[PDB]
């Protein structure tokens, strides 16, 4: 039912080529901005914001709801991937720089202190503890033939 | 702890290195100074299914305190004294592995004081 | 509004509330209360501990195996 | 795992003292406890990290089915924001919450007491990171932190749901 | 959710849309109601005043200051109702809205129960397809002069008609299955 | 004592039993939620008596129920242990399973 | 759980909200009297009214469809539509 | 007020 | 094993001489007890294999192709029933003799003892697949799949055919038995490199190798869903069963000229299994499924390790189950949606319950959900694989992560979310469909008890 | 049909309200919407809830339990 | 702003409509037109796990095993006849 020319076709060369194909694109002839050619294959598929379905405004009744996107409206490429599931371009109370520097900070900050950690431990006025026969020599499995030297403890 | 700050903090040369306790011979400063004691056959403890951990020199109050666990079972509430016993085995033990870490700790100073008061 | 409900609807009032409720609510806290106390008493080795720490700093050096200088 | 535990426990925790979803600040309570519980298996402790299992099943569970008392008497409102005075309107629920809560807080002689303070003394009496003895104990400070978040929120203020009562 | 958007917004309602989500993120960082009906009555002040600057420029400038202040003044996790988009229990029972297209293929036993509710569903398709030749028609007479086309669609304008395409606007899945 | 055995492959048993009245026709007719709540209700005190057991006398049990394929050197079987974590743990569970069947019962009313 | 409402049930809540807000009389109000020409609010009154009823009745009218909540009774049919009331 | 509660076909 | 196909020829007549309106049933319900037949074949009971003739045999190996070869046969015409019923009363009972064949052949070339005997009814199996996907197939690019799965399987074949007749005058005979028990160990010179090339390479093109895969892709997508399920369940298998059976000879080369496919293949594993990720064809995203977990076979069959083979085997079986199922399912979607699309029909659980738990259990067996043969067969090649170097696992390792997600993304926006607002509506299942499934996974339930039969000839 | 008290019962006196009233009115401003906050603190809510009263729920008969056990 | 004029009448109008639809939704008295126990799965199901366990697994080498039983100092071997040696005494 769909006509080769109601499908999409070669970057648009010639000024009418780009208008042309904003007719078959359902768009403003002034919006269409063909994705660049650098023989990728996009051809003349109009480059629209790579902004996800997640800030479309949530009240209005789209005609395809969960995509949020109308009947003819021109489909993002990507819409596979800023979708109302899997990636979200939204905007953020924080920055974006301030986010990734803070986050990660934390995450050095604690790893490092982990580390001054381990340099300097924490362990109580204990001394070691002490096993009875030679540290269970025999029973941590050893071999019962050869007796280990022995390992003595002493009172106080 | 406090200990720690006089190590980490202040000087190290004196203070004792916990992976080493028993760092001086466990001779020094003794006449003779006798060994420790177990209770509990080796077997005993082997019989008893005690966990190698739970094999200390208090395995032997332990064993009393299971005894005391089977035994008395639909009353849980009832081995407290053996509980008691077995946990003052231990404390007298923590306190013995306080003991020889303070001696480690007082003898490694013995070092710097002799050892400098030799230079 | 069909009088089948259980309890009905108020429109800024205090929700009446059924004899159960209140008693059932103050029941489990109680016992909550009956339990810590009643343990407290008979067990009081939850905050205090029933081993004294020693002073590792008052052993006489004769405890320590500290041979006198020299 | 000492060390993730103890990440996690107060990462978690820090994070569930701003949030504002009853139901999302008991689920980050779940990983701060398990965060505790973690630490125990990484000091070698694994009877204890057991014990702590179940004692953290019992109050866990009662915390969030009370939230789902107050969420479905309520008008489905599941933020503390909206809900309040739930102790005089709904006692029962309130009553099951502050046990649920001190048991969480490890009161002294409630189920949480029993196996908690025992590996919070383990921790303050091995030879560990000291980055990670010290983020353990804070990290049971604000456990009583959010724990005072939620019943101070959702019991004791006044209320704030919506107008009709049911 | 029912009205058409309009094209352009003015400044109005750029304005007056912004005193809601300026005093509903008021109402995040001020929770208790006290501090809240103060902390907000002193917000319409702000608004209240450079109410009839009549300087546009002017105004387009306090405006364009005014959703700075509010972006790096706002809450986080501000309150957004239960049934909302971005809430709680957003689409929670969409999974109970079937489209009641789907009554029509029921095996003749099934509708055999539940007798008089396909007798009045019947009674509706009537309606549906005894109107649709005067309601295409109507939304085509009244196309305005080519021009300027928003999504507005007309009322009845004569007896008996029923509103141009009114089949999904009512017989639209109840919100609670 | 069968009686340990037993309940550790019993609980697994009853708590199956809601799983296929389900897939036949039975459970329009019985009340699904009344009936599971009590089945897992008799599962926590068949847990039960094995705990007593293992406290009674802190034993282990090691099931091996069917053999699935020899695969050679590495044979593979299905094995219940039943040492401390896995009774304790069971008994909690189900507790905390049947109190949330429940009130599973009384939240999702209506659904 | 709670009884589903009414058209003459989100009718008197309504005006009971409206005849709380000392701006507008509570002798005055009408269920067809509009805000802004016959009781006299202005524009950033009428935002606050459709919040108060946001919050009385627990949902969010939506910009668009809140720009026009005028009549103190298309406030009582929007609500009502918005949740099925079919009285 | 019983409502009729619309559902797919649910016999095949 | 003259009856698993000698009365199936018979139904190659059946088909032909029966009434228009009984043909399907006659057909049908036969071939039921045809695939009973075949049963017997797994009654070993013994060691030794089962030389059921001088050219017909069946070892543990081939055993559990032929019955799923024969069973198969019942469900392709019952999942074509549908499309394939607006056709004039001779289209229909061709398209019936061309599955019937299939099976014949692929009968045959499973229980074959000659090689050559492969090559010949290997290759021949194209004619009958060739038909159904260009003469029935929907889109306008059939001609074109057509081409690509004639050509690449052909220019592969060439290579063997000359192979297979040189180790018969290297050794004396192409007897699968005695070429087994002969001495033929390759030289590793530069000639002999390439004759191992020469034989896996044929086998390895219809199983596709990350290099020659785009045929499968294109076929699958036009191809009528009885040519995709014959390709995905008994077609692409051909070629593992080959790979098995012809590096009993060229046994020493295979251990250092396999590198290049295991990485092949490998890599291969996550880009094809990332690139289903977002695929907006289902079909699409199936065959490309097919790719990757068809990608982990020839690195079991080349890595040559007892468990390596049988999990080849398990996952072989299982993964043919599997994936018709899924095609099945797709096609019943895209009947009523008329479109490949996956966006589009969205919600369906809301409208067809049940269908949708078809769709839930074949996506778990997808996945490795693990009381499935399919886990026990990706868990077995994962062991050998980490034996060969113990940084297979990380590549092995994306894979399972990429495969859990673009499993669950085709149950979470075909068979979840909300539903399409009024695409034409969509009736209701028919019973055929449901069956069609059922008796895909009742099967997979069935062999996932006793995984012992389905283990290959190595264990 | 459900009653509803009389929109007149609610008066900001005697309530937190009154004082946010108060200051908000130095300032010249008087907030209008203060009487629908109200019944908030009107009546039965209206008593302020102190934290120890929540936990020590119960604490009166609970230790007047536990003085009788370890009487008997 | 306000309704437009003729947008108040599309809203006037079509809710009138839903109103009629919720009514018709509303099913009629008789729309719906249709045309111990305890011991049952407790019992019955233990009665066959039993004979499993006690006729199978027990039968079939190492199917149930299980950690030995515990013995401490004093106590009596009630298979061999054997009383455990009581243990050193506690001297403190
Ligand atoms: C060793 C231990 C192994 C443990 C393995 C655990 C794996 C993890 C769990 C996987 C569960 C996956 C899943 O989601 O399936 C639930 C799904 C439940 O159905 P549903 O999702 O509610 O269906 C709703 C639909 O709208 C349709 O609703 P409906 O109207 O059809 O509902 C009525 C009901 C009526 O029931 C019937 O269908 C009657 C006929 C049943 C089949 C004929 C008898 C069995 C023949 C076998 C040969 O229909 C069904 O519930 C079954 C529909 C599918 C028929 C096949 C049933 C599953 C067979 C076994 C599957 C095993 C798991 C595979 C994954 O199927 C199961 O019940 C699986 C149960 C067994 C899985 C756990 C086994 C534990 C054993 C220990
Ligand atoms: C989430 C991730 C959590 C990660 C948790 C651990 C993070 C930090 C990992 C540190 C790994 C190396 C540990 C040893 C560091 C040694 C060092 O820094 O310098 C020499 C250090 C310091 O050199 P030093 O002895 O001259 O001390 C210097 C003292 N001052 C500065 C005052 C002069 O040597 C040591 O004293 C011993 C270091 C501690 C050894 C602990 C071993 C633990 C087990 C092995 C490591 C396990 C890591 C697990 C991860
Ligand atoms: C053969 C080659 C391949 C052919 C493929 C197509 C064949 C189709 C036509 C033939 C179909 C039947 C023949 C093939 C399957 C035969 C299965 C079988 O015979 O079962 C044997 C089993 C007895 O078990 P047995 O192996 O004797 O015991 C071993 C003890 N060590 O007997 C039984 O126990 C029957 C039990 C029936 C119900 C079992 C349900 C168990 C479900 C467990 C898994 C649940 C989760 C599954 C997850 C799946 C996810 C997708
Ligand atoms: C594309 C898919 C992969 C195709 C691979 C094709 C490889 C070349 C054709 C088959 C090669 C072959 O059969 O290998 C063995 C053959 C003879 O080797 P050998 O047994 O040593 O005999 C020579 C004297 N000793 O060795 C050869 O025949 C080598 C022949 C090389 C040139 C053949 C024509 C190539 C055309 C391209
Ligand atoms: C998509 C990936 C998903 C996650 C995969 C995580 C597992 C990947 C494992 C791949 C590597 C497996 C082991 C390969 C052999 C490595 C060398 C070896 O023989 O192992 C021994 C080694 C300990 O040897 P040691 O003498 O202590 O010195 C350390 C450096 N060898 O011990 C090793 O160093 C083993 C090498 C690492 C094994 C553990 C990997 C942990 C990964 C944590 C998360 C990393 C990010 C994901
Ligand atoms: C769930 C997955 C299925 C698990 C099924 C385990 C038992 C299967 C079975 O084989 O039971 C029937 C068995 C048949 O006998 P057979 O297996 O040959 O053992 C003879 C040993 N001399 O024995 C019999 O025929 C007698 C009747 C036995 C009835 C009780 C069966 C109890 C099954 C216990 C399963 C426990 C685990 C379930 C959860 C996993
Ligand atoms: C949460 C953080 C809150 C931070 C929010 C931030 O402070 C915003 C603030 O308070 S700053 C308000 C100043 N905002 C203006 O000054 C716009 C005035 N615009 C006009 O005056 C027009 O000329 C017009 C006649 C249309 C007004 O008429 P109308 O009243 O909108 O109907």
């Amino acid at each position: 039912h769909m006509t080769k020319d109601m499908l999409p076709g070669s970057y648009p060369r010639t000024p009418e080529e780009r208008a042309a194909a904003a007719k078959k694109y359902n768009m403003r002839v002034e919006d269409y901005e063909p994705y660049p050619d650098d023989g990728m294959g996009y051809g003349d598929y109009p480059m629209l914001p790579n902004r996800s379905q997640h800030e479309r405004d949530p009240w209005y009744q789209w005609d395809h709801s969960e995509l949020r996107m109308n009947w003819g409206e021109p489909i993002h490429w990507d819409l596979d991937m800023y979708i109302r599931n899997r990636v979200d371009t939204s905007p953020t109370p924080v920055s974006w720089d301030v986010m990734c520097k803070h986050l990660f900070g934390f995450v050095a900050f604690m790893v490092f202190m982990f580390w001054v950690g381990h340099v300097f431990p924490s362990y109580q006025p204990v001394g070691p503890k002490q096993y009875p026969y030679n540290n269970l020599y025999l029973e941590r499995g050893g071999d019962p033939t050869k007796e280990p030297e022995p390992v003595v403890h002493y009172d106080i | 702890g406090a200990h720690l700050t006089r190590r980490y903090l202040w000087d190290a040369s004196v203070e004792p290195d916990p992976e080493k306790i028993p760092s001086f011979p466990p001779d020094l400063g003794f006449p003779e100074r006798k060994e420790r004691v177990m209770v509990a056959t080796q077997q005993e403890m082997m019989d008893a299914q005690l966990t190698l951990q739970q094999r200390d020199y208090c395995a032997h109050y332990l064993i009393r305190l299971l005894k005391c666990k089977r035994d008395s079972f639909p009353n849980f509430l009832a081995c407290k004294h053996e509980q008691h016993d077995w946990d003052y085995c231990e404390h007298l033990d923590y306190v013995k592995r306080m003991k020889e870490f303070e001696r480690e700790r007082r003898l490694l100073q013995r070092k710097k004081r002799r050892a400098l008061k030799e230079a | 509004a069909g009088g089948g409900v259980h309890i009905q609807p108020r429109y800024r009032e205090f929700p009446q509330l059924t004899r159960s409720q209140v008693i059932q609510g103050e029941f489990l806290s109680s016992l909550m209360w009956f339990w810590i106390l009643w343990r407290f008493w008979h067990d009081s080795d939850a905050v205090l501990g029933h081993f004294s720490y020693p002073d590792p700093s008052q052993w006489t050096d004769e405890e320590l195996g500290i041979p006198p200088d020299d | 795992m000492l060390c993730l535990g103890a990440l996690t426990t107060l990462f978690t925790a820090i994070c569930a003292l701003t949030q504002n979803d009853i139901k999302k600040i008991i689920a980050f309570s779940t990983s701060s406890q398990l965060g505790l519980m973690m630490v125990t298996l990484g000091m070698n402790q694994p009877h204890l990290a057991f014990l702590h299992i179940c004692t953290h099943a019992f109050f866990k569970a009662m915390l969030f089915m009370c939230s789902g008392s107050i969420i479905h008497s309520l008008a489905d409102e599941q933020d503390i924001r909206k809900m309040g005075n739930i102790t005089k309107i709904m006692p029962f629920t309130s009553s099951c919450l502050v046990i649920g809560s001190l048991a969480l807080t490890g009161m002294p002689f409630l189920t949480g007491f029993y196996s908690k303070d025992l590996i919070i003394e383990a921790i303050n009496t091995c030879n560990t990171n000291a980055w990670a003895l010290l983020i353990t104990l804070i990290a049971t400070s604000m456990t009583a932190m959010y724990s005072m978040r939620i019943i101070y929120f959702v019991t004791m203020t006044k209320p704030r749901f919506p107008p009709l009562i049911s | 959710a029912f009205c058409a958007p309009p094209a352009y917004l003015t400044h109005q309602q750029k304005v007056l849309r912004l005193y809601k989500r300026a005093l509903r993120h008021l109402e995040s960082w001020c929770i208790h109601r006290d501090k809240y009906r103060y902390f907000a009555c002193l917000m319409r002040a702000r608004f209240e005043e450079h109410k009839n600057e009549k300087d546009m420029m002017r105004a387009t400038q306090l405006l364009r200051e005014a959703e700075e202040e509010f972006w790096q003044n706002q809450h986080p996790q501000p309150y957004i109702f239960p049934d909302s988009p971005g809430g709680t229990s957003f689409e929670r029972y969409e999974c109970y809205k079937v489209p009641e297209w789907c009554l029509d293929y029921w095996h003749p036993s099934e509708k055999a129960m539940y007798p008089d509710y396909f007798s009045k569903r019947e009674q509706w398709k009537k309606l549906r397809m005894e109107s649709w030749d005067r309601e295409v028609k109507q939304l085509q007479e009244e196309t305005s002069p080519d021009g300027i086309m928003t999504e507005a669609l007309p009322p009845a304008r004569r007896e008996g008609d029923l509103p141009p395409l009114w089949w999904h606007i009512v017989t639209r899945p109840r919100e609670r299955p | 004592m069968n009686i340990f055995t037993t309940s550790i492959l019993l609980i697994f048993i009853l708590l199956l039993s809601p799983i296929l009245i389900s897939m036949s026709n039975l459970i329009k007719h019985i009340n699904f939620p009344l009936y599971t709540t009590t089945s897992i209700k008799f599962s926590f005190i068949i847990s039960l008596l094995p705990l007593l057991m293992f406290f009674h006398n802190n034993m282990e049990y090691m099931i091996t129920t069917w053999h699935w394929v020899t695969m050679n050197s590495m044979e593979l079987k299905m094995s219940f242990k039943t040492d401390f974590f896995s009774i304790l743990f069971t008994s909690v569970a189900l507790f905390v399973t049947w109190s949330i069947m429940q009130f599973s019962s009384w939240y999702m009313h209506s659904d | 759980d709670a009884p589903p409402l009414t058209l003459d049930g989100i009718k008197d809540r309504v005006l009971y909200v409206l005849k709380l807000y000392d701006k507008i009389d509570p002798e005055k109000l009408s269920v067809n009297s509009h805000f802004m020409k016959d009781l006299g609010l202005d524009s950033l009154d009428q935002v606050e009214i459709i919040m108060a009823m946001e919050d009385e009745f627990g949902f969010e009218i939506p910009d668009i469809d809140a720009e026009k909540l005028m009549c103190p009774q298309e406030i009582v049919d929007y609500i009502a539509d918005k949740k099925d009331v079919y009285e | 007020k019983r409502l009729f509660v619309v559902k797919p076909s649910l016999y095949y | 094993m003259l009856k698993i196909i000698l009365p199936s020829l018979m139904l190659l007549p059946l088909t032909w001489l029966s009434s228009p309106k009984k043909t399907w049933t006659n057909v049908t319900s036969y071939s039921f007890l045809i695939s009973l037949t075949s049963l017997t074949l797994l009654w070993q009971t013994d060691e030794n294999y089962k030389n059921f003739s001088n050219m017909f045999s069946s070892d543990p190996l081939s055993t559990p192709l032929i019955i799923l070869t024969a069973w198969l046969l019942p469900l392709m015409l019952m999942a074509s029933q549908n499309h394939l019923k607006k056709d004039n009363n001779v289209l229909q009972k061709l398209y019936i003799s061309m599955l019937i064949s299939l099976q014949i052949l692929l009968i045959m070339t499973f229980s074959a003892t000659e090689l050559i005997m492969f090559y010949i009814l290997f290759e021949a199996t194209l004619i009958p697949t060739l038909i159904i996907i260009t003469r029935w197939g929907n889109q306008t690019e059939r001609l074109n799949a057509g081409i690509y799965f004639l050509f690449y399987t052909l220019i592969g074949s060439i290579p063997l055919l000359i192979a297979l007749i040189l180790i018969q005058n290297h050794v004396g005979t192409l007897n699968l038995m005695i070429l087994s028990f002969t001495t033929h160990t390759l030289d590793a010179s530069w000639s002999n490199n390439l004759l191992w090339l020469a034989c896996m390479m044929a086998f390895l093109i219809k199983m596709p190798l990350y290099g020659v895969h785009l045929w499968l892709p294109k076929a699958h997508v036009e191809a009528p869903i009885a040519g995709s399920m014959i390709l995905a369940a008994i077609l692409l298998k051909l070629g593992s069963y080959g790979m098995i059976r012809i590096s009993i000879i060229l046994d020493p080369l295979t251990k250092y000229m396999a590198y290049p496919f295991i990485l092949l293949s490998l890599w291969g594993m996550i880009m094809t299994s990332s690139i289903c990720l977002r695929q907006t064809d289902l079909k699409s995203l199936i065959a490309y499924s097919s790719v990757s977990h068809m990608a982990l076979v020839i690195a079991s069959i080349m890595i040559q390790t007892p468990w390596s083979f049988m999990g080849a085997t398990m996952l072989m079986i299982a993964h043919g189950l599997t994936s018709s199922l899924l095609f099945c399912l797709a096609n019943s979607n895209y009947e009523r949606i008329h479109s490949r699309t996956m966006i589009m029909a969205r919600g369906l659980q809301m409208v067809f319950p049940l269908m949708a738990t078809w769709w839930l259990m074949a996506s778990l067996a997808n996945l490795a959900l693990p009381p499935s043969i399919n886990l026990m067969g990706e868990l077995f090649i994962t062991m050998s694989l980490f034996s060969w170097s113990n940084f297979t696992i990380i590549l092995m390792g994306i894979n399972i992560i990429i495969t859990g997600m673009y499993s669950m993304y085709m149950i979470i926006t075909t068979q979840r979310g909300k539903l399409t607002n009024h695409m034409i509506n969509l009736q209701p299942s028919h019973t055929r469909e449901l069956t069609l499934m059922a008796l895909h996974m009742i099967p997979l339930i069935l062999l996932t008890t006793s995984p012992k039969l389905i283990t290959g000839l190595t264990m | 049909k459900m009653e509803l008290p009389d929109y007149r019962q609610w008066k900001i006196e005697g309530t937190p309200l009154e004082t946010v009233q108060k200051k908000l009115a130095a300032r010249g401003l008087r907030d209008p919407w203060a009487r629908n906050e109200a019944w908030r603190y009107m009546g039965g809510f209206a008593g302020n809830i102190t934290f120890p009263s929540v936990i020590l729920k119960g604490f009166k008969w609970g230790f007047a339990a536990f003085v009788v056990a370890l009487g008997a | 702003s306000g309704y437009t004029p003729d947008e108040k009448l599309r809203l006037q109008q079509l809710r009138e409509l839903r109103r009629r639809w919720l009514k018709d939704q509303e099913l009629s008295p008789r729309e719906p037109v249709l045309p111990l126990f305890a011991v049952s799965h407790v019992l019955i199901p233990m009665w066959f796990v039993h004979y499993y366990v006690k006729y199978h697994m027990a039968t079939k080498p190492y199917t149930i095993v299980s950690s030995k039983p515990r013995i401490f100092p004093g106590d009596t071997i009630l298979e061999t006849g054997e009383v455990i040696p009581p243990m050193r005494d506690f001297p403190d």
